[PDB]
RNA sequence: CGCGGGGUGGAGCAGCCUGGUAGCUCGUCGGGCUCAUAACCCGAAGGUCGUCGGUUCAAAUCCGGCCCCCGCAACCA
RNA sequence: CGCGGGGUGGAGCAGCCUGGUAGCUCGUCGGGCUCAUAACCCGAAGGUCGUCGGUUCAAAUCCGGCCCCCGCAACCA
RNA sequence: UCCCCCGUGCCCAUAGCGGCGUGGAACCACCCGUUCCCAUUCCGAACACGGAAGUGAAACGCGCCAGCGCCGAUGGUACUGGGCGGGCGACCGCCUGGGAGAGUAGGUCGGUGCGGGGGA
RNA sequence: GGUCGCCUCCUAAAAGGUAACGGAGGCGCCCAAAGGUCCCCUCAGGCGGGACGGAAAUCCGCCGGAGAGCGCAAGGGUAG
């Protein structure tokens, strides 16, 4: 048995995993949003940015933009520039979008 | 969100009675209406006229929502029925728009029907929900006789969080659902 | 749905339009009108709701009508068939109850003609 | 006359008859049974024939069990015709029996009665046979 | 194919060359076939239309 | 709500055949009805109405006893 | 054994190719004419399509097996 | 592929050359006569004149394209 | 470096179904609202956005129990690569190496990787 | 008499291949969406409840790993 939730997840995640790039995963809780970057070859998170960890607040979308930007800072430092965006079970829009838009001008190539 | 009549009777009268009747510990345990779905199972408009939109305008009138189509799943010969033929309407009432339909139903619709002698008690779902059938549809007040071509019934389904019929029986009886026996 | 449960014909007089209920005839029409001072020759449409509400709340209560009436008539007949009276047997066969000739006619009680070689 | 009610396929290849019986080697119902000593295609005619013989022997009484069933279609080309031009027609059904397979069983009839009845039955069968009594070994299986 | 599922060429409207050949159902889609397609001659894309095979 | 297909819903006044005013919301702001929730015979306690015992029947028929016991 | 045709109201034949819908003549039953019978006129009933399977939303109709009837074939020695 | 001519009411149909009328027979309906049956006779319903575009005061009648049925002749590696 | 939670892989049911219990500090979830972005062949159910009054009822996490499901030896046998023997014949049998399936004993209410948040 | 090319399954003896006038079936098409992509959705069936409404029309609830669907025969594949 499966929720449409889970089905979407696998469906969008698998497609990205095939392209073999680094993976920018995202979690979007009611109160926060989190974004880690994963090497699925080794199965390991290389760098992570989040609202909770940023001790951040001030409207979800505007917040989301920053965690992306912050994510790029720690990423580019390590050497990461090329990446693929795991949009999870979430429609590419609003909060998730803002995270991407931030992480974009933050320097990430995607 | 919007102050309405029936919602007040539930929240200020139905709720507590239920609590003292089954001794609910947690607040969300208390049974509540989830949604009300109207379904005019036509198919009388199968190959026939697209004048199911008359029944659709009549429908949207009663509910205050635009009704969606339902079309043939499989084709059936005995029914003169092609897979994909428009054969019904369905509209899902939630939140406040639900509360309004139920208020006008318990108060104005259900009495105005020919020889009303109570709702069927046995018609309970077995897992907390309830189903009934109308044949008229001028029975709703906002439908004068002049608007009607031919008669048309509909299938009302009312869905509650009630674990069982007992809890469901009570939630409905207390709201104003008149039962027959 | 207006009175007692089914909308009597508008545009036609009161005395007449009353008849169109399973329970009222010209007799109860002639009468029920008088007991609420309704103008006997006024069309249903011409009726003020003042006149309407009064003749509505009147008749519904005063007499057994329609479904409840018919169910009672039906329940009346069921009684006959159960005990086994002659009229009860005549209802069992569908034959003429009120003591008649069946050699000819009697076809209203038993419908269409069923010819045999 | 035994034969399948319905059949996925009408003609069936012949096959070999390797080994001992695959299973159905222990008495499972009555007190005595008839066991196959050598393998064969047991015809539906023979099954029925044995069946009748026992029935007849203890006229009215006891119950007969039949642990074999003819599901294999047996083919035969017509008389006096040559090889080739298709496979022959189905002309009957057999049950493939192998040594160790209990084929019949009886119950609720006296020991002597059972012995004669099962004995006569074997005489109808195209193979050597032995009668057996239900054992501690059978109930253990 | 058949009398009804027919063969046809796609002709570039810009320079009138036929650069592709395909099919269609005549009964189902009875109109000429309009389609953008690359033209090797014009070296761009072009609206091509159906042309009797 | 996907508007542009839905009928507006203004406050409604359904005064019935017993004067019983019930305000609510509906498509029509003015609508009338005969019998209602209040004045329906089934709803009101039980109401004899005109059904009392199905006529002077059966053993309770009276109108007899030609005896002086 | 081989090949082709056929089985549809009581009788005799259409409809199958192209799936949805059962027709014709006779007979039969009821009513007319006639003193009566027939001829004649009016009106009606009657099959669940050989039998099993299968395809299909749907089968007299398309596909496989079996049964009965019909025609053709069965030569070289 | 190249020619020739048709589509007109339910069936068949001259009207088309020569632009002003959707006409004829058969079919169905009603009425007359009838032993009846036909035939006869009076009336009547029934069409965008294949499509779409075009010359014209107006065209089934004349043009261009297109659909379709029949027809003519030739070709088929 | 032990404990709890969140995201995420790997092993692919010994991990599952079902039952009973536990958890809201934090996280997470239901939850609150429909102004805005977005959305419903009807419905803010879903998707989406702005929130934080309430609640762990649901969901989820963590436990516990073996009815189900799942896993499942050893021992023995079927069958068999190779080498042989007996019988007119049907078929049997021997050495050597390999060796199931079923069933019996029995196991199981998961185990682990990387990052994030919170603890003692 | 039947057959003649192509496809599916068995025969085929656990790689590939393998014969017979051996056992079963199909093809000579089709689709301007039945194609490309992006986004969303998940079956069949069972039980219960529901005016006309039935075994089966459309609606509600619970169950359900795939027994449905995938134009067409069969096989393989397939709801991550
Ligand atoms: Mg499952
Ligand atoms: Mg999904
Ligand atoms: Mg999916
Ligand atoms: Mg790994
Ligand atoms: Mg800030
Ligand atoms: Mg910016
Ligand atoms: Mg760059
Ligand atoms: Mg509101
Ligand atoms: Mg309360
Ligand atoms: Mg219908
Ligand atoms: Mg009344
Ligand atoms: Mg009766
Ligand atoms: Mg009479
Ligand atoms: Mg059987
Ligand atoms: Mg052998
Ligand atoms: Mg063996
Ligand atoms: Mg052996
Ligand atoms: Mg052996
Ligand atoms: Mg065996
Ligand atoms: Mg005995
Ligand atoms: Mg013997
Ligand atoms: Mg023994
Ligand atoms: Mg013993
Ligand atoms: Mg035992
Ligand atoms: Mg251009
Ligand atoms: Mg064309
Ligand atoms: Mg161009
Ligand atoms: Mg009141
Ligand atoms: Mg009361
Ligand atoms: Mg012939
Ligand atoms: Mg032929
Ligand atoms: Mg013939
Ligand atoms: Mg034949
Ligand atoms: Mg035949
Ligand atoms: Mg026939
Ligand atoms: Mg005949
Ligand atoms: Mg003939
Ligand atoms: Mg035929
Ligand atoms: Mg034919
Ligand atoms: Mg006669
Ligand atoms: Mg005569
Ligand atoms: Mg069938
Ligand atoms: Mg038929
Ligand atoms: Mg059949
Ligand atoms: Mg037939
Ligand atoms: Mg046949
Ligand atoms: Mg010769
Ligand atoms: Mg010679
Ligand atoms: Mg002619
Ligand atoms: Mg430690
Ligand atoms: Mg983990
Ligand atoms: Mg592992
Ligand atoms: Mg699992
Ligand atoms: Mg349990
Ligand atoms: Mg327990
Ligand atoms: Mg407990
Ligand atoms: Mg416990
Ligand atoms: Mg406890
Ligand atoms: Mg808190
Ligand atoms: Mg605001
Ligand atoms: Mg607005
Ligand atoms: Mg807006
Ligand atoms: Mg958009
Ligand atoms: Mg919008
Ligand atoms: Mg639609
Ligand atoms: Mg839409
Ligand atoms: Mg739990
Ligand atoms: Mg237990
Ligand atoms: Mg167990
Ligand atoms: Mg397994
Ligand atoms: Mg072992
Ligand atoms: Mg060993
Ligand atoms: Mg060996
Ligand atoms: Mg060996
Ligand atoms: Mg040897
Ligand atoms: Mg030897
Ligand atoms: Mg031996
Ligand atoms: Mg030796
Ligand atoms: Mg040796
Ligand atoms: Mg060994
Ligand atoms: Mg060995
Ligand atoms: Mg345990
Ligand atoms: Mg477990
Ligand atoms: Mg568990
Ligand atoms: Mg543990
Ligand atoms: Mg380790
Ligand atoms: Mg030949
Ligand atoms: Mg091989
Ligand atoms: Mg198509
Ligand atoms: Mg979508
Ligand atoms: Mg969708
Ligand atoms: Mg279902
Ligand atoms: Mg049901
Ligand atoms: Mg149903
Ligand atoms: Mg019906
Ligand atoms: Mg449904
Ligand atoms: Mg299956
Ligand atoms: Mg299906
Ligand atoms: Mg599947
Ligand atoms: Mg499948
Ligand atoms: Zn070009
Ligand atoms: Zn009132």
């Amino acid at each position: 048995r499966l929720t449409a939730y889970e089905r979407r997840k696998f469906r969008v995640r698998n497609r990205i995993k095939r392209t073999g790039r680094l993976r920018l995963s995202v979690f979007r809780s009611l109160k926060h949003i989190y974004a880690q970057i994963i090497d699925d070859e080794k199965g390991v998170t290389l760098v992570s940015a989040s609202s909770l960890a940023l001790k951040l607040k001030g409207n979800k979308t505007e917040v989301a933009r920053q965690v992306g930007r912050a994510l790029a800072e720690k990423a580019l430092a390590l050497g990461i520039k090329q990446v693929a965006f795991d949009r999870g079970p979430y429609k590419y829009h609003g909060r998730v979008k803002a995270l991407a838009e931030g992480a974009r001008e933050g320097g990430l190539e995607f | 969100p919007l102050d309405l009549a029936l919602k007040r009777k539930y929240y200020e009268e139905v709720r507590p009675e239920l609590i003292r009747r089954f001794g609910y510990q947690n607040v969300w345990e208390v049974p509540r209406l989830e949604k009300v779905v109207i379904n005019q199972g036509l198919g009388e408009a199968k190959e026939d006229a697209r004048i199911l939109e008359k029944a659709a305008q009549e429908l949207a009138l009663i509910t205050g929502q635009k009704p969606a189509v339902t079309r043939a799943k499989k084709s059936i010969s005995n029914f003169k029925l092609r897979k994909g033929m428009p054969i019904g309407l369905r509209v899902t009432l939630r939140r406040d728009r639900m509360w309004i339909f139920l208020e006008k139903l318990l108060n104005v619709a259900l009495p105005r029907i020919r020889d009303f002698r109570g709702l069927n008690p046995n018609s309970f779902d077995g897992r907390g929900n309830y189903n009934l059938g109308l044949r008229e549809q001028l029975i709703f007040p906002e439908i004068t006789y002049d608007m009607v071509d031919a008669l048309r019934g509909m299938d009302i389904a009312v869905v509650t969080t009630a674990e069982t019929d007992e809890e469901a029986r009570a939630l409905l009886e207390l709201l104003g659902f008149p039962f027959r026996k | 749905a207006r009175i007692a449960g089914v909308e009597i014909p508008r545009n036609k007089r009161v005395d007449v339009a009353l008849t169109y209920i399973y329970g009222i005839g010209k007799a109860r029409a002639k009468e029920a009108l008088e007991k609420t001072g309704i103008n006997p020759a006024t069309r249903v449409k011409d009726l003020t709701e003042a006149e309407v509400v009064r003749l509505r709340e009147y008749v519904e209560n005063t007499w057994k009508l329609e479904g409840e009436l018919r169910a009672e008539v039906a329940a009346n007949i069921k009684r006959l068939m159960d005990i086994g009276c002659y009229r009860g047997l005549r209802h069992r066969r569908g034959l003429p109850v009120r003591g008649q000739r069946t050699r000819t006619n009697a076809r209203t009680r038993k419908g269409p003609r069923k010819t045999v070689a | 006359m035994l034969m399948p009610r319905r059949m996925k396929y009408r003609k069936q290849q012949r096959g070999r008859l390797k080994g001992a019986t695959k299973g159905g080697d222990y008495v499972a119902f009555g007190d005595f049974g008839l066991v196959a000593l050598e393998p064969a295609w047991i015809t539906a005619q023979q099954i029925e024939a044995a069946r009748v013989a026992m029935v007849r022997h203890f006229r009215r009484g006891g119950k007969i069990f039949i642990r074999i069933f003819p599901d294999k279609p047996y083919t035969k080309k017509p008389l006096e015709v040559r090889m080739g031009k298709g496979k022959g027609n189905v002309e009957g059904y057999v049950a493939v029996v192998k040594p160790g397979r209990v084929m019949f069983e009886v119950a609720g009839v006296t020991e002597e009665q059972a012995m004669e009845a099962l004995r006569i039955a074997g005489h109808k069968l195209p193979i050597k046979t032995k009668i057996v009594r239900r054992d501690a070994y059978d109930e253990a299986q | 194919a058949s009398e009804v599922r027919i063969k046809l060429l796609l002709e570039c409207t810009e320079c009138k060359r036929r650069n592709y050949a395909t099919e269609k159902n005549k009964r189902n889609t009875p109109n000429k076939l309009e389609l953008r397609k690359y033209c090797p001659w014009c070296r761009k894309h072009t609206v091509h239309r159906e042309v009797k095979i | 709500m996907k508007e542009g297909i839905h009928p507006k819903l203004v406050p409604a006044r359904i005064i019935c055949g017993c004067g019983n005013v019930i305000e609510t919301y509906s498509t029509k702001p003015e609508i009338y009805v005969e019998v209602c929730s209040k004045c329906h015979p089934f709803y009101t306690g039980q109401q004899r109405f005109v059904d009392t015992e199905g006529r002077v029947e059966r053993f309770q028929r009276r109108y007899g006893d030609s005896y002086r016991k």
